[PDB]
């Protein structure tokens, strides 16, 4: 008869079928994940490919239902996400292909290299040797070569494997009818919601442009601290007026500021809250944590823990000989089934993270009475966003404190606050602009406004203007510093991590306002209130069923993403940062690098290609080989790789400057090069049949 | 009843459910429903999601396509959870529910027929197991439900 | 008293105080290699130590004795052994230096990593993974990829090290008041003899070049036989008339032709002999070897292995947890403990070896009776000598059948003896050109005769001239090639190995005359021969107590180093290869190499130093990339790495040819890189301020 | 003779003897020597210098240690003793002397813990055997009892 009652029967057998496949599915990669070996690996292979097929079978069959037919609203979001995604258009050899690409650009992230500059047998991985560097040292030459190594060993590998997989997957983008991936990954946030206005997909783009022009003068006044308080630690690296060096930012790629903490604490003398000890002491173990967290989820008025959640999770390591992977992860493994896979220590991290994985337990729990298409988050962020907002509502000092784990002579003064406040900004402002620029770095680079021969030279335009951060060496076009990125090498969407902080700090000022909390947003604790909590559930429970826009309006009141909850939090800091940047420059010019002073300015007077660069580098590092022997006696192997070439017109004129062998942070002084320039400009002249007129070395 | 009728290790299905022709009920404490709404004793192992369904006037899959609740009282319902017998690591799928019919039911009507209905383009079976999983939650676990009627 | 009194007291002393601690010192390093775990590496570094600190005080007491006035051999013997070794005249920070250089050299050998041009995450050490690819590869430019990458990522490394370690090692063995450090390595091999004909250091040298020059044709006909055979493997790669590649010869260095036997077997379809079949039948195992190979030195006349022997030593692998080092050594231990530790399998190979070891027991045991300075081999060579020749006795095809482990219905014709005899060319025949030109090496960079500028120069001369091997690659000063052997990185002397190996057959043959052996030589067994077991024992039982001239002409009948056994045990194969070889070419030219057809030669006409070269190859790199773009539409990044100089005369001439980007086995065609040069004239002559006239560019 | 000699717990040092004022000696197997040329002299001399026991030969025990006439009227005795007197450490508990300034005569004793000059260093002249299990039969303590009539 009438094709929704074909699509109701459809949906009914598809729902009946995954519920058993994504079981079975979720029970084999369960029992790999607590139990590491082979003869598992293969089972999560088999069911995984025999899940896919499914889907991807059933995604065929759904094509067929037209959409625009069906008026109710459930059956056609079921329908919608089936169709959404199914069998790519694309061939047996470009699905190979792309396949291919993305297995080689993760085994190049994840067995990657980088070789010390002396001992060329100590080579050392990202996660074990060099994220300990880059978190770790205080060292500008050791912070530079582990930066520059990267990038350069890895990201230059990662160059043509990108190039062709963002034309493998615009291709397949385009054959879902997109205009690119960048719009696939924009197919999220896109509801189609009643009385005209849906949310749009260039609309998420607008909003994350207004949201970052909204937080720009918090992030440009704790830029500035930052700036103030490390040109101390490298007192001679540190313009007071220009950007941050990309290598002195707590990690590799400048994501999160946290480790830049000890650096930049105020008032050092005052100890940070830290309850290790006093549960170190209490007899307090896994299950007394996992216990505390139930009693607080409890206390809101959400549910219990499920008693075979109790049984099956692995809430602590194994005593046994099974290896486990050691992240912890929340499980909805279907069917009721809802565990907690990780290796909980004592500590406080650990509490907090107790706490973030059962409010996505609790999240799974609320919408496991949906359909299984609708069994997911609101977007992309929800998920995240509810597990930060219950860790941010725990760690209060007075949570700890009516707990009994916090002794009650501890005293929180202003001083105590301002460094909560900077801690949490350091993880929370410093990783906004990063995210948003990154995010708007690949929406450009999949559209196509950026060419592939400008994209490092986008790139780190976009990030002295946008984030504040300049590159301590130039890079061409051979290298790809994105994809030395996790989530860039490893096909992974990178919005979600700023929609999530927004719906965060939205969630936590709405649940306070509910919690009738009267103090600074920053110190408020939704424990023991029911009408907090029943708020939440009343949002946690509609998973897929209604628009997300329609979930945040009942939960918030507002029907768009607001960053004024955020700045509310905020607040305190940022009055308290604007008081200490007085006697400071706030903002950035994007014209200083730390090899900007150094540099040689070249004007081109006259067919200067790659192979003409070349040979101006050779017969620069044969100028300084010459220059170094002769004057100061020392021989010096420089080559085409030690001269840098930066701001290159493409026939008008370009920057230069040398460094030495070994030693990519020594960078030759400006006399001295010009001086290697004056002694051998007759080789240097001649080899271009040109003047010292025509190139002017000023 | 009788010891037989509610210890049977064998036990039928939801829709081939067998009829045969009080103080243990009442101070057993193990029936997590017990709802009273010749002594035929009806057979169900349906899911503790759908013990619900086993109640007059509503829908749903058990209440429309499988067995059906008239709009009178006659008996009384009784339900418990059977995750040690019916419900295995690897799955106990030994137990059929109807998914579609053609016309709703009488208010007793039964067929244990095995026909194959139309989904999208293919013709697949109306008789879909029950996946039983020991490891599962209380929705999903097995619930042995017995309805009676004089 | 008289000084001989007091050297007796002291050599008791000694010797009473030196077995204890030797004990001690063996049995932590058994305990060690039985039984591997950090805890037992302390107490043989504590017993180690002592033994030293001990040995050099006694040494230094030592000192006081002078030689001249003592008549008595063994007290003369016993207090030149303690004074010849001691404590070093080196500085404090100078011994530092020499052992940071030793321990710096052996851990760049160990540790050392060769990656592939493609995939720079796969990484191979040198002892699993290039001795695989050398030994077992049959194409042409894997081998060179492993041949090129040794010695350029680890030689290059060792070449500085290296330099220092000659200057040091030059200056310690001078302050033991020997010309240098290969005449302190040659201070073996020295006697004092009676009647006035005493060995000195200088007779090894003029008796090692008399040997090769004896041993010249036989080497000379094999070469020509091997290069024949790899003619038909590897076509277009090999001069019939020039040298061998450096590359293709079995393994890293050419030390063995071994693993060439596959590719030059004559007569295929013959079958090598092998018991291991028949010993996985009829129930052999370790115990029953060491069983046969005790009766087999018993038959002879040699004594039993002791109960301690078969109760202590390691004769297989051990079952439960413990980690040993799967190397076969014979132990002794002192004190009369003599054990073999070797984790035996059930093959041919271990049935050998342990017959050799089970050689060096019985030497072991048969001067044990001599006081503890004297209890050791003649000379260096002998002991391996014995060992190797009771192998060779123990391996017959007449002795497996007697046994029984070969069955009576093979039959050994002409054909198999050849093959034998071939197999033991290759092994034997083989490696005395290359050690005796290493060695010669390192005599003349020690003494002084090769300078620091001419070491890869004199180096590849000898190889190309005495071995008749070329390199595939040239290499400049830069290199180490030497350094790449385990020997020469780990400071071991190498003509021990020579020496052995004449040593070897002239026991054999003095041994197979007394045992009445009537066929050839390569078909004799001494079982069951009383009288060659007691001439045996009568040579293994003076251990140092007289000089090793008057024990060789006990056994043999001869004072000198005598080559004629060697060649008289292979004289069947001899004659086989000089009627092999009359349609092919016998002898080499040093003047063909692989890069040598396709090399341009360059005269210079007018201050042309190392950095005017970089420009040179920089200027050729810059005309190959702007030919390959602009006639083939090909971007290659051709750099001065890639352009390979040789024959190079200070200043006046040198020749040079262009390798392709990521393949050093393609070489571009000289009629390519002759374009590339006349296309890019006018700026390859105006970076040095010439014309086209002064640069001939034949 | 007596049981009690034979079968002794301690046995002292060669150096330091002690003398005390036949079908089981003949049928007992166990004697690797009973070469004879009521005081019994004790020692746990090394397994090679057994040999040294006899009379007329030099050495360092046939001199400087116990010391046998040429004309001779007892009985020599030595079995292997690794069981009692060696060990897997080893056993340093006997000694023997290594040096004196003048020759032995027949049958006599010192005890004197003298020490003597080689080289430029004084060190004692009484040396400590090294008594290992894992040894071979020359390097093994063997327990000799000499009788004299
Ligand atoms: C083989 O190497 C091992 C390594 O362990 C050596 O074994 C150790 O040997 C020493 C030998 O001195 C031994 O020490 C003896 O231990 C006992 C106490 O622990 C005592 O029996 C004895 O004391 C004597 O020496 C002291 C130092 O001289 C004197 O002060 C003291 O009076 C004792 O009397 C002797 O010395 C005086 C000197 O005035 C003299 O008048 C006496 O007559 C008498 O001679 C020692 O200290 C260790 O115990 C041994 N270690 C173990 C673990 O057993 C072994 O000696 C080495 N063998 C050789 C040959 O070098
Ligand atoms: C979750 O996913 C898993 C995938 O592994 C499914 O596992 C399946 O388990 C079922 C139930 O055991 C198996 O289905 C089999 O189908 C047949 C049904 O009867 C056919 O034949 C009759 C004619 O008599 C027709 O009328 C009818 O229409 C059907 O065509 C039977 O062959 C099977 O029953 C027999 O199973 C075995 C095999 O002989 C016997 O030991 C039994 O006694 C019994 O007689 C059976 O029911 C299916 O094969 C399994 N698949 C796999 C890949 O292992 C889960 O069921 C699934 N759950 C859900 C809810 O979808
Ligand atoms: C952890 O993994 C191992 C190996 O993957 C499991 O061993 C298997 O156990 C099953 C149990 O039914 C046997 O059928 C298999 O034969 C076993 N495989 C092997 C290779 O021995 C082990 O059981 C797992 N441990 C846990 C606690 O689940
Ligand atoms: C507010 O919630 C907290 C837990 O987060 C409760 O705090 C403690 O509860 C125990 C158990 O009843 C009491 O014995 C303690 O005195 C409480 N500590 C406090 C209040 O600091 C608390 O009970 C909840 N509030 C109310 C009013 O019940
Ligand atoms: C590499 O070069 C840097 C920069 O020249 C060296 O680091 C220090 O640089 C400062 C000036 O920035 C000098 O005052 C110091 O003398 C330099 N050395 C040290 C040890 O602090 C650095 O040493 C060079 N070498 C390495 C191996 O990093
Ligand atoms: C192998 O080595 C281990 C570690 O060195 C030995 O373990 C030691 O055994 C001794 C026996 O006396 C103990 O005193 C030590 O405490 C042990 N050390 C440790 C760290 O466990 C082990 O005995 C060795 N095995 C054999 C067979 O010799
Ligand atoms: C020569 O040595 C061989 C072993 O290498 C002896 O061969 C066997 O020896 C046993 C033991 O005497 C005899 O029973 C067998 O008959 C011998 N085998 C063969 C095939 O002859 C051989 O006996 C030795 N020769 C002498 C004369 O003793
Ligand atoms: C590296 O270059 C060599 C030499 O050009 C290539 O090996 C073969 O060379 C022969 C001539 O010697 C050609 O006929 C073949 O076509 C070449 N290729 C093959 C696959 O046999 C070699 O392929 C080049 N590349 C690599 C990765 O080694
Ligand atoms: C949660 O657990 C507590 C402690 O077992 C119990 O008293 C309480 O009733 C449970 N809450 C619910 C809603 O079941
Ligand atoms: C949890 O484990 C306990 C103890 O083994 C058991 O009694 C209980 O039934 C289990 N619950 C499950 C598996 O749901
Ligand atoms: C060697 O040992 C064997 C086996 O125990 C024995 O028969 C033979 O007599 C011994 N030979 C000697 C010379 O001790
Ligand atoms: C040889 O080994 C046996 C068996 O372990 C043992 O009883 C005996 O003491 C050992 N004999 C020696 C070491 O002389």
């Amino acid at each position: 008869s009438t094709t929704e009652d074909e699509a109701k029967k459809f949906l009914n057998d598809f729902n009946s079928e995954a519920e058993n496949l994504t079981y079975q599915s979720s029970l084999a990669s369960w029992d790999y994940n607590t139990n590491i070996s082979d003869e598992n690996v293969q089972k999560m292979d088999e069911a995984g490919a025999k899940w896919s097929a499914f889907y991807e079978e059933q995604s065929k069959i759904a094509k067929n239902y037209p959409l625009e037919e069906i008026q109710t609203d459930i059956v056609k979001r079921q329908l919608q996400i089936l169709q959404q995604s199914g069998s790519p258009v694309l061939s047996e050899d470009k699905s190979k292909r792309l396949n291919s690409i993305l297995n080689a650009m993760s085994t190049i992230y994840s067995t990657g290299k980088v070789c010390k500059p002396n001992n060329p047998q100590e080579c050392l991985l990202l996660e074990p040797g060099l994220d300990n560097i880059m978190g770790t040292s205080k060292d500008y030459h050791e912070r530079l070569w582990a930066w520059e190594g990267w990038r350069a060993e890895v990201g230059k590998q990662l160059r043509p494997l990108y190039e062709e997989y963002v034309v493998l997957k615009n291709e397949m983008a385009r054959g879902y009818h997109y205009e690119d991936y960048g719009d696939y990954w924009r197919r999220d946030y896109e509801t189609e919601e009643s009385s005209g206005p849906g949310y749009s997909r260039d609309q998420l783009m607008k909003d994350v442009d207004r949201i970052f022009t909204e937080i720009k003068p918090l992030y440009e006044h704790l830029h500035a601290y930052v700036r103030a308080k490390l040109m101390d630690t490298y007192p001679l690296h540190i313009s007071p007026t220009g950007c941050l060096p990309a290598h002195l930012l707590g990690d590799m790629w400048g994501r999160f500021w946290t480790n830049l903490y000890p650096l930049t604490v105020p008032f050092g003398q005052k100890p940070n809250i830290d309850v290790t000890d006093e549960m170190v002491k209490q007899g307090w173990d896994a299950n007394r944590i996992f216990k505390e967290a139930e009693k607080f989820f409890v206390s809101v008025g959400l549910p219990n823990m499920t008693e075979g959640f109790w049984n099956n999770s692995m809430l602590t390591e194994p005593g046994d000989g099974r290896k486990v992977v050691c992240h912890p992860t929340a499980w909805d493994l279907g069917k009721g089934d809802f565990r907690i896979k990780m290796c909980t220590k004592v500590t406080m991290e650990d509490f907090l993270t107790a706490h973030h994985e059962m409010g996505h337990i609790q999240y799974d729990m609320a919408y496991a009475s949906q359909p299984y298409l609708l069994r997911n988050g609101a977007n992309e962020g929800f998920h995240e966003a509810v597990g930060e907002v219950m860790s941010l509502s725990v760690a209060t000092p007075k949570h700890l404190k009516t707990m009994g784990l916090l002794s009650p002579d501890f005293r929180e003064d202003d001083e105590t606050e301002i460094n909560f406040l900077l801690k949490q900004a350091l993880n929370i402002v410093g990783t906004l602009p990063f995210t948003y620029m990154l995010e708007k770095w690949r929406w450009m680079v999949f559209k196509g406004e950026i060419p592939k021969e400008e994209w490092m030279k986008k790139w780190w335009e976009m990030r002295r203007e946008i984030v504040g951060v300049v590159e301590p060496v130039p890079h061409d076009e051979t290298y790809c510093d994105p994809a030395s990125l996790f989530h860039v090498a490893n096909d992974y969407s990178f919005i979600r991590y700023y929609t999530r902080t927004i719906f965060e700090f939205q969630f936590h000022e709405a649940l306070c306002r509910i919690a009738q909390h009267n103090g600074p947003l920053h110190k408020c604790d939704i424990s023991n209130s029911t009408d907090a909590g029943k708020k939440l559930h009343q949002m946690l429970s509609v998973g897929k069923s209604q628009a997300w826009t329609k979930t945040l309006e009942d939960i918030v009141g507002s029907r768009n993403m607001d960053v004024g909850p955020l700045l509310r939090y905020f607040e305190p800091l940022y009055t308290w940062l604007q008081e200490q940047n007085r006697k400071s420059y706030v903002g950035w010019n994007t014209d200083w690098s730390p090899y900007s002073d150094q540099s040689i300015k070249v004007r081109i007077s006259l067919e200067w290609n790659d192979n003409e660069m070349y040979l101006f580098r050779s017969s620069v590092a044969y100028a300084m080989r010459e220059y170094f022997l002769k004057t100061k006696n020392q021989t010096i192997l420089f080559g085409d790789e030690n001269v840098w070439v930066s701001n290159l017109k493409p026939r008008i004129s370009f920057n230069f400057h040398v460094t030495s062998p070994e030693n990519v942070s020594d960078i030759i002084p400006r006399s001295e090069v010009e001086g290697a320039i004056r002694m051998s400009r007759s080789r240097i002249n001649d080899a271009f049949r040109l003047d010292d007129n025509s190139l002017e070395f000023l | 009843p009788f010891s037989e009728v509610f210890n049977a290790t064998t036990f039928a299905s939801v829709y081939a459910w067998n009829r045969k022709r009080y103080s243990v009920l009442y101070n057993s404490t193990s029936f997590s429903t017990f709802q009273c709404y010749n002594v035929y004793a009806d057979s169900f192992v349906v899911r503790g999601d759908e013990v619900r369904q086993i109640a007059p006037g509503q829908t749903g899959v058990i209440a429309d396509y499988n067995y059906k609740l008239p709009d009178d009282f006659t008996g009384c319902v009784l339900a418990w959870n059977s995750r040690n017998q019916d419900a295995s690591t690897s799955g106990n799928f030994n137990y059929y529910y109807r998914i579609w019919r053609s016309e709703k039911l009488r208010p007793f009507e039964r067929d244990i027929a095995h026909y194959d209905y139309q989904v999208g383009t293919q013709f697949k079976s109306s008789l879909k197991n029950y996946g039983f999983y020991s490891s599962a939650g209380d929705s999903h676990q097995p619930y042995r439900v017995v309805v009676l009627s004089f």
